[PDB]
């Protein structure tokens, strides 16, 4: 700490901004659309089979 | 048995044996009603006309 701040508490001065990606769950959605694509084309298709 | 949770062999055969059954009944209807008609007609002509 600088001279003018000799007695301050260390915890208060610097901190890291918190960030989160809310678009990180798009993965479950990708998986659905792909299954739906297999259904139209019929190359490796869920239907016909249990 | 369409629900699947780790099916064994008899189980696997069992739902498919059963699922096909409603489709086979359609076929049977189609066969008696219209395929038969066509077939009988072809047979008459081949015998008489040639």
């Amino acid at each position: 700490l600088r001279p003018t701040a000799y007695g301050r508490d260390v915890r208060s001065i610097i901190s890291q901004l918190p960030v989160t990606d809310v678009t990180a769950q798009n993965i479950q959605d990708v998986q659905v659309v792909e299954r739906n694509m297999q259904r139209i084309v019929g190359v490796n298709d869920d239907v016909a089979g249990q | 048995s369409s629900p699947s949770s780790r099916r064994s062999a008899t189980e696997f055969r069992g739902t498919t044996s059963f699922a096909s059954s409603r489709l086979a009944n359609l076929a049977y209807f189609f066969s008696v009603t219209g395929f038969r008609s066509l077939a009988k007609s072809l047979i008459v002509k081949t015998q008489q006309l040639y």
